């Protein structure tokens, strides 16, 4: 009753795809069932307290361990998704489970299964009978509070409720220039309508309201009062994880005793996954920076709990993994390098308190309560603060100044910032490691760079570069308190990266901390470059 | 029937031969049209030309008239005797038809059908470029064009600017809901469907994967501004700008009379110029905004000044910002359609140039070789970097100032070709008497005495100083501010000299050299000669081998037999100080331009090294008449295959001559043949005999990695040609040739009686494990297998016993060399033999791509095969030879030290020109062709509307051009289309043979005006990749060369195709990823769309040079808006393309670092205990690490400790080294005296009941000490998909 399609990567299973996930393979689209219809029994556990007793706390304590994916039909389940299709040949529109189409394959080359419309011959009928192949269909409905399900066709096509049934198809613009446009037309009411229809302002007066349909779960709620949204397949804006990280060092927030081993006088290096060398520090950048400190060995676990559908996330509007309370949790534990850099503690509280940079920080925190006040949230809670987006731009540039320099790829290479400052203990500080295990620059590649050698050069390639963005005299003027945005000079050809990459998802960023810009100047924090 | 007068405006050669220009708006010009003659005279009244008209473009003051067919006078004709009307007031003027028509025979002896047709192809390519121009950026009517039936934003696809009120709220489809509103619905609607498809292609498949990767969107994008950035002179005052664009407007009703189907009006646009210039003073601050153009006065200009620098100069920054206010009907009218900034200087000034070069952005850091570069690229000087657009500069008589700056939106630049000197009348006088003379000839060499030798081989040697000479000239008159470098360049160049004559010096005081040196020339020249006739006989033509052996085909090239002879005295003598020491060893290392002959310069030292050691002797104890001598190594798996038919030529002569030689009594080329293996995966090639017969048993009802035979060119059926020995312990697998007659020398009818039957090659593992091959060509990753198999030691020549009946002999095996009589065999017993010589000569090809972690995987595993090479001879210990080959050098010093541990020696150096050095000459525009590039970028579009739209506009001006000029346009007429992965590839396939199709056949179909392209069929498409399989690739190879046949109709007035009967068609479009692994220098392919910026330098400099060698190539780079790369690539894109070699992308190779000695160290400690040694060979040797035998990993510990400390160079690494290694071996010592079991390396045998495994492989545990990887890369097994199958019903309802 069961037949294998692909595979994937077990990295992916955690940041692209997951359950919950549409999966767009070659031949069909799939989602992702839930865990507890999962192989238990088939499951390595990884040994981690100091995240298992985070992941308690949020899950309650029922949670029991994590483990790895599971690994002759032994693998990750899916379902076909969306449940609608089009035909090739007579262009046709019908859902799998009417019974007019059927499912070939073949067995030791998985990757050619797909699905036919039996006995197809031709729109208007007269040819030979034949098998033909048919592909998904390619837009979804979307619901900010979790849900997804099918698109409307019958609704949209017929301006409401009809009580027809007749069959529909797809025309095109039937010229050699035009190429987006989509038209739906009934065979027996010769209802026509075009599919600019379902977006921009239009959309609230055609969609109807969202039906409540967890497809991965087979269970429907009752009711749903938010308003609704219609995706393409295969966008990034479908799905987004909820992810909590920990590094392993040797032996309650995550991220403090991180910044107390890091900071010690003396390293420790007797432990088997954890060793650092203290090499060097550059010519230009003494004032600025105290140590610079390498890893030569490193290790992060991971977990995952949840996910979003519409926006990124900031818990009412988060969606579960499975029916009840769950029992465990996937993970994933990858061996790299990193580079960790500090920077002097009495030049920063010199900065901070200047008045250009007192007058940009009233402009985000404006930005902010602009920002919570449309979406129903305190909003007098979780700012991080000036330093943060200092020290987060200049991540976000070195990262991209890497890739640039060396032919890396963007989506290898992970931040991680320390800069809190509530219970005395001031941080400053950012650390950069590997993300996957087969990545670029694995093996000593990134270490390599930690040299004082090459990082001077680096960091003065990286700061004169941002001097004059590509899309500038807009770029500049932009005014968060206007328009409730979180970023103000900061867009995407200049300094936004993956969002694999990115800690928080590109909220709290802005370039004119760092270097004169084309309309701010006393604001900088490197001076003189 | 028109008269013009000549004036001489345009400056291209090629341009002015074809063209005429006329001064004035063509408002004036109404009258004329295509299909007309025009009779072009000079000032005074002369007739020169008669000619045709193609096609009229316009201008703002200029008209430009292209022909298509035209007659050039050769006499002098006067007008006075014409009955016609001189031009008046030198505007056009009308002819009367009559007394033209008299006239053609009578005063210029032609008639209309006697005209000549154009034949140039630079022509072509340059009429191509302007087709796609126009359709794609615009204005395509003229200045004062009219738009029917359609909106003026979506005609387009390049270089627009929109309102800023748009820009801020961003997009989220690309039409909106709002301006698609229409009374009626759309009536042009057709169904979708693959209508009258008839695909034809091939559809074949395989199973392959590749990587993935994600972006941000490319549809929530549209930029309202551009600049640029430029560096400007002190003591001047003011400056000149000058902006220009264009602005559309709708046409009300009553005002035209188009008319749509149904009889209703449509929607007509026009268009209408705008823009002016300004006068800026410079002081320093912001510009202040200012609008150039009155009547829309709200689009500006801004930027802003700096203070003066160092020294002298002042940066100024430049926009231009669209601020204007988007309307509620006809959102249009607010869009800005293609921009143009110039900035000059003032009228008044008294010296023009006056734009210098940017400030040099130094970062208080120095390297040699970085200021080399900056030496050799002087000439090339960058003046200006553009902000969302692309930038050019005017140059003036000094190279280092400009004149005018300006930008471009898809930009152009053409590259100056690479050749070698000797053919052309302005170069070296004794390379024309090299070639006039025949002194390279290869016959010729090989039969003179030692004293014409001697003088024939002189010549270069002395040029070469000549040259030299003249080089120190000029130190410092034109080399300023570097004189370190033009010292240091001169210095290798004498070292060059000084080694050449030590080769010929090394030649001349020898008779095994001189013997060697004949052979390996002869041996060549066959070859050579007999490949061409293999490919014209296995193509189905009729030819014979006489026609082949001319002077043209058996001749040298000057750098190939000067590598020759940098190459002799090394391997002559394995005493020579290159070979005794570890220091100072020079590892050759050869780069050169794609397309000159690194692969034949480099089989000839192959040739010369297999033919001089058999002429030694046994030397300190060795074997010398047989072994393994030459290893050839390669990263990839398809170049591999290919490169393997070329070197079975060479064996395949060399094994002709020694059999000719042996018929005379001569004895001195041994008894014993030379063969040939392979070594790769499994996958490709089977592992035992028992498979070999396997594989022709299922074949009935692959050792045939061959199609044709090399030698004739017969074809080969694998049913009857294949012969596989019975084997109770081994056979031997042998290959014939397909004769039917007997006249080749591989047939069964003739070899049956040599020791080695039929072709001489091997393809089993077992079988080269038993009676190695002469040479080896294996891929990288096969390596690893050393920690697993210990039968591999045969291979370096460690051995002491040997059956007559089976072969060589290793612990463990089946044979004991005892047997007795059976099958009438005679009964025979074992003997014991001397060992034989390790191998003298190591070659790796594609160097560069030894980078990364595969460099530093293949560096760490290096430490054994440089040992396990080694040898004693007097006291002093012998080490090979290594030689390896780039495209591109970049930082090689430290790599080849890291990987190879020796020194470096680049072969040819540089000299003090990009232009000149003494054995490459780069040509000039203007006497030979070179290969332009092109560029796009665009948002707010995705990736397929972008590829649909380029290739139908490629593919559909390519049939206009057809259509009117015939066969030369076929180098254009098949497209090929470049990738970067497997998957986007896969996502291409499926658009190319649906939509492709469609959009060309309706192209003129509709009501807009579409002047260039035309009606096209498309129905044919291949494509080239690892999925497709090894007996069909020849065949799509072979497909590519047929033509494209034309046929002239005087009906349609034009040439039109048809295909016969049983009649192969040309290909039409091509796909290819990667491995663009051209067999030869295919004559036919010269347009190629490459489809993303690669992730290197040196892989776009491969690809996009196979296209355009025998005719002119034109490239067109498809760039995205969306990703880094691409965008930083945009905007400095003329920059780049003069400048290759500076650009190139950083590595790294760094063993013996935690990382790479926590996967490397075990497998290659192992691989040195195992191939070393007789106690450790056999699987059971596990257990044998007594208290007796600790001695031997004491020295294997001392290896690897030695190479990490010379290696690193850091004492803390070899502290590191020497702790890892002792806690392996103390870990080893504790598993050896746990008795009550038997411990080996691999569960294998019939004892497996009791034995306990020692090592591991990559599986569900994470990494150990004892986990032994079996490549050189790994990625951990990945997770599979279980789908489901099933009903579900939907009972819920929607509602409002
Ligand atoms: N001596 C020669 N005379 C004429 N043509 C040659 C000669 N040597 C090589 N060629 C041509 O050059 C090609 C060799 O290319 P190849 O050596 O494979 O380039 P590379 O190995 O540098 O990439 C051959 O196909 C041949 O046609």
């Amino acid at each position: 009753n069961k037949t294998p399609v692909g595979e994937v990567r077990p990295s992916q299973l955690l940041w692209t795809y997951g359950p919950g996930a549409l999966i767009d393979l070659p031949s069909l689209s799939v989602v992702t069932l839930g865990i507890d219809r999962w192989e238990r029994e088939r499951c390595q556990p990884i040994q981690e307290a100091r995240l298992l007793a985070a992941v308690r706390k949020v899950l309650g304590p029922q949670v029991e361990n994590l483990r790895m994916p599971p690994f002759a039909n032994i693998g990750v389940p899916v379902r076909p998704f969306p449940r609608w299709m089009r035909c090739v040949k007579c262009g046709l529109l019908s859902p799998f489970d009417d019974g007019l189409l059927e499912i070939k394959e073949d067995r030791f080359r998985a990757e050619r299964t797909r699905f036919v419309h039996k006995g197809c011959t031709g729109s208007k009928g007269n040819l030979p009978a034949k098998d033909a192949d048919a592909v998904p269909a390619r837009f979804l409905l979307a619901c900010r509070d979790g849900h997804l399900d099918d698109f409307p066709w019958h609704y949209f096509v017929h301006g409401g409720n009809s009580t027809c049934k007749g069959t529909l198809r797809f025309f095109e613009s039937g010229a050699s220039l035009q190429t987006e446009n989509l038209w739906v037309r009934c065979d027996s009411c010769e209802a026509s309508r075009s599919m600019a229809h379902a977006f921009g302002k239009a959309g609230k007066e055609n969609l109807p309201a969202c039906r409540g349909r967890h497809p991965h779960l087979d269970q429907f709620d009752i009711d749903c009062g938010e308003e609704p949204r219609a995706v393409l397949l295969g966008a990034t804006n479908s799905w987004f994880p909820i992810t909590l990280s920990a590094l392993a060092i040797p032996q309650a927030d995550i991220k403090g005793p991180e910044w107390e081993v890091l900071t010690e006088a003396n390293p420790p290096t007797d432990y088997p996954h954890f060793m650092s060398k203290k090499i060097g520090t550059p010519a230009q950048f003494i004032p600025y920076i105290s140590r610079v400190l390498l890893l030569e060995r490193l290790r992060e676990v991971n977990a995952l709990l949840g996910f979003t559908r519409v926006e990124a996330p900031e818990r009412p509007q988060m969606a579960s993994l499975a029916r009840n309370k769950p029992e465990w949790v996937p993970a994933n534990q990858v061996h790299g390098e990193g580079i960790f850099i500090q920077f002097n503690e009495k030049t920063l509280v010199a900065w901070e308190s200047l008045d250009a940079v007192k007058q940009v920080d009233e402009m985000l925190r404006g930005g902010h309560t602009g920002w919570r006040n449309s979406r129903n949230l305190d909003p007098n809670e979780d700012y991080p603060g000036i330093r943060y987006a200092m020290l987060h731009t200049l991540s976000h540039l070195l990262i991209r100044e890497l890739a640039l320099e060396c032919g890396y790829n963007a989506a290898s290479i992970r931040e991680r910032i320390y800069a809190d400052t509530s219970n005395g203990s001031p941080q400053a500080g950012i650390l950069i490691y590997t993300a996957a295990a087969d990545s670029d620059g694995t093996l000593g590649g990134l270490v390599d760079l930690g040299k004082p050698e090459n990082l001077g050069r680096l960091l003065v390639q990286a700061l004169n570069r941002s001097k004059i963005c590509s899309s500038d005299p807009l770029c500049s003027e932009h005014n968060p308190e206007k328009d409730r945005s979180l970023h103000a000079a900061a867009c995407h050809a200049c300094t936004l990266v993956a969002e694999t990459s990115c800690e928080q998802g590109n909220r709290y960023l802005d370039r004119s901390l760092l270097i004169p810009t084309l309309e701010r100047i006393h604001a900088a924090f490197f001076k003189g470059f | 029937a028109w008269i013009a007068i000549d004036h001489n405006f345009s400056r291209a050669q090629v341009l002015t031969y074809y063209t005429l220009q006329l001064k004035g708006e063509h408002s004036l010009h109404q009258a004329i049209s295509d299909n007309d003659w025009i009779l072009v005279l000079d000032t005074t009244g002369n007739i020169t030309r008669v000619g045709r008209i193609l096609r009229i473009r316009s201008d703002l003051e200029t008209t430009t008239i292209f022909f298509d067919r035209m007659l050039q006078v050769k006499s002098v004709v006067s007008i006075g005797i014409t009955p016609f009307k001189f031009p008046p007031n030198d505007r056009a003027g009308r002819i009367q038809w009559t007394d033209f028509i008299e006239t053609l025979p009578k005063e210029l002896h032609i008639t209309i059908a006697d005209i000549p047709k154009i034949e140039d192809q630079t022509y072509i390519r340059e009429l191509l470029q302007l087709a796609v121009m126009d359709d794609l950026l615009g204005p395509a009517g003229g200045p004062n064009e009219l738009i029917v039936d359609m909106g003026v934003r979506d005609r387009y696809l390049v270089g627009k600017l929109a309102p800023r009120e748009a820009a801020e709220r961003g997009q989220e489809f690309p039409i909106d809901a709002e301006d698609i509103e229409d009374e009626e619905p759309d009536l042009i609607v057709k169904a979708k469907t693959a209508k009258v498809n008839s695909p034809s292609v091939l559809g074949s498949g395989e199973t392959d994967t590749a990587e993935e990767i994600d972006a941000a969107s490319n549809q929530s994008l549209v930029p309202s501004s551009l600049g640029m950035t430029f560096c400007v002179d002190g003591d001047v005052d003011r400056v000149e700008i000058e902006a220009r664009w264009g602005r559309y407007e709708r046409v009300p009703n009553d005002e035209h009379q188009f008319f749509k189907s149904n009889g209703q009006k449509a929607k007509v646009w026009k268009r209408i110029p705008c823009g002016g210039k300004i006068v800026l003073p410079l002081i320093e601050g912001s510009i202040s905004h200012n609008a150039p153009d009155s009547t829309s006065p709200e689009v500006r200009v801004q930027g802003s000044i700096r203070a003066k620098n160092d020294n002298g100069d002042r940066l100024i920054t430049l926009f231009l910002v669209n601020a204007q206010e988007e309307p509620d009907t006809n959102r249009d009218t607010a869009w800005v359609f293609q921009p143009e900034l110039i900035v000059r200087a003032a009228k008044d000034a008294a010296k023009p140039a006056i734009f210098r070069r940017r400030p040099v952005l130094d970062a208080d850091g120095m390297d040699p070789e970085r200021e080399a570069l900056e030496m050799i690229y002087r000439d090339r000087v960058e003046f200006a970097v553009g902000h969302g657009v692309a930038v050019h500069a005017e140059i003036a008589d000094d190279v280092t100032l400009a004149t005018e700056v300006r930008t471009t939106v898809m930009p152009q630049y053409e590259v100056q070709a690479t050749e070698t000197p000797g053919l052309e009348l302005s170069d070296r006088p004794a390379m024309r008497e090299m070639v006039s003379s025949g002194l390279l000839d290869m016959q010729r060499l090989a039969t003179l005495d030692i004293d014409p030798l001697v003088d024939a081989l002189s010549v270069l040697t002395n040029d070469y100083a000549t040259w030299i000479d003249e080089q120190n000239l000029n130190v410092s008159s034109k080399a300023k501010g570097f004189d370190t470098q033009a010292q240091t360049a001169i210095n290798r160049c004498q070292e060059i000299h000084t080694r050449l004559q030590e080769g010929i010096n090394t030649l001349k005081s020898n008779e095994n050299a001189l013997a060697a040196f004949r052979f390996a020339n002869q041996a060549m020249a066959t070859q050579r000669i007999r490949s061409l006739y293999a490919l014209a006989m296995r193509r189905g033509e009729d030819v014979t081998l006489d026609k082949f052996d001319v002077l043209k085909n058996r001749s040298w090239r000057p750098f190939q037999l000067a590598f020759l002879l940098l190459s002799i005295p090394s391997l002559a003598d394995p005493c020579h100080p290159d070979r005794v020491k570890p220091i100072e060893a020079y590892a050759d290392l050869l780069w050169f331009p794609t397309g000159g002959g690194k692969t034949e310069a480099y089989l000839g030292v192959a040739a010369f090294t297999m033919a001089i050691r058999r002429m030694q002797g046994n030397l300190g104890g060795y074997d010398s008449s047989r072994g393994l001598t030459v290893i050839m190594r390669y990263t990839l798996r398809l170049l591999t295959l290919q490169q393997f038919q070329r070197a079975t030529a060479l064996i395949c002569a060399m094994e002709v001559l020694r059999r000719e030689a042996l018929n005379k009594g001569d004895k001195s080329l041994g008894t014993e043949p030379f063969t040939i293996g392979l070594w790769v995966g499994n996958k490709v090639t089977p592992g035992t005999t028992e498979d070999s017969h396997n594989a022709i048993e299922k074949t009935r009802n692959s050792p045939v990695q061959l199609t044709s035979c090399p030698w004739c060119g017969t074809e080969i059926v694998p049913g009857q040609d294949v012969e596989v020995k019975k084997d109770k312990a081994g056979g031997r697998t042998f290959v014939y040739c397909g004769d039917k007659k007997g006249r080749c020398e591989f047939s069964k009818g003739k070899s049956s009686t040599q020791p080695h039957p039929g072709i001489p090659v091997l393809v089993v593992d077992e079988e080269i494990y038993h009676r190695p091959p002469t040479m080896m060509i294996a891929t990288v990753d096969k390596f690893a297998m050393m920690a697993w198999r210990g039968q591999v030691r045969t291979l370096f020549g460690r051995v002491e016993k040997e059956c007559e009946r089976h072969g060589l002999l290793w612990p463990g095996a089946n044979c004991t060399g005892n047997h007795q009589a059976f099958k009438g065999q005679p009964s025979a017993k074992v003997k014991a033999i001397p060992p034989i010589r390790p191998p003298d000569l190591i070659i790796q090809d594609e160097f560069h791509l030894i980078s990364g972690p595969l460099g530093t995987m293949v560096g760490l595993y290096e430490t054994a095969v440089d040992e396990l090479c080694s040898w004693t001879l007097n006291g002093k210990t012998v080490k090979p030879k290594i030689i390896a080959s780039t495209a591109t050098v970049r930082k090689a010093k430290e790599q080849v030290n890291n990987v190879f541990m020796r020194q470096v020696s680049v072969f040819p150096p540089h000299g003090l020109d990009v232009e000149d050095n003494f054995f490459s000459v780069q040509r000039h525009i203007k006497d030979k062709f070179g290969r332009r590039y092109l560029g796009v970028c665009s948002p707010g579009s995705s990736r397929p509307a972008m590829l649909i739209r380029v290739y139908t506009a490629f593919l559909t001006a390519a049939q206009e051009l057809f259509d009117h000029f015939g066969e030369p346009a076929d180098p254009y007429m098949t497209m090929v289309g470049y990738f970067n992965s497997l998957r986007e590839l896969g996502g291409m396939k499926r658009l190319a043979e649906d939509d492709v199709q469609t959009r060309s056949y309706r192209v003129q179909m509709s009501m807009v005006e579409r002047p260039a392209l035309a009606q096209r069929s498309v129905n044919n498409i291949r494509e080239l990749t690892s999925r497709v399989s090894s007996q069909d690739i020849p065949k799509y190879l072979d497909n590519l060369e047929v033509k494209f046949k034309a046929e002239f109709d005087s009906s349609a007035g034009k040439y039109v195709t048809k295909w016969q009967e049983g009649d192969t068609r040309a290909i039409d479009v091509v796909l290819a990823t990667n491995m663009l692994s051209v067999g030869v220098d295919v004559n036919r392919l010269g347009l190629m769309a490459v489809n993303g910026q690669p992730k290197g330098t040196a892989e776009y400099i491969q690809a996009t040079s196979r296209v355009g060698r025998s005719f002119p190539g034109l490239v067109c780079t498809v760039l995205t808006w969306a990703r880094p790369r691409d965008l930083s690539h945009y905007e400095t894109f003329e920059h780049y393309h003069a400048t290759f070699y500076k650009h190139v992308e950083a590595q790294s190779v760094t063993p013996f670092s935690p990382r790479a000695m926590d996967r490397g160290l075990t497998g290659s400690l192992l691989s040195l205990m195992r191939l070393k040694n007789n106690e450790f060979s056999p699987n059971e040797g596990a257990g044998k690490l007594d208290m007796s035998n600790q001695s031997e990993l004491a020295h294997a510990i001392e290896v690897l400790a030695t190479r990490a400390g010379n290696v690193a160079e850091d004492n803390a690494r070899k502290l590191l080294a020497e702790n890892e290694l002792k806690e392996r071996a103390d870990e080893w010592a504790k598993e050896a005296s746990k008795g009550g079991r038997i411990l080996g390396y691999e569960k294998r045998g019939p004892d497996k009941d009791k034995t306990v495994a020692l090592i591991k492989s990559p599986g569900l545990q994470a990494w150990d000490n004892w986990t032994v990887p079996m490549s050189m890369r790994e990625v951990e097994s990945g997770v599979r998909l279980i789908m489901d199958t099933k009903f579900i019903k939907d009972d819920h309802d929607w509602k409002p």
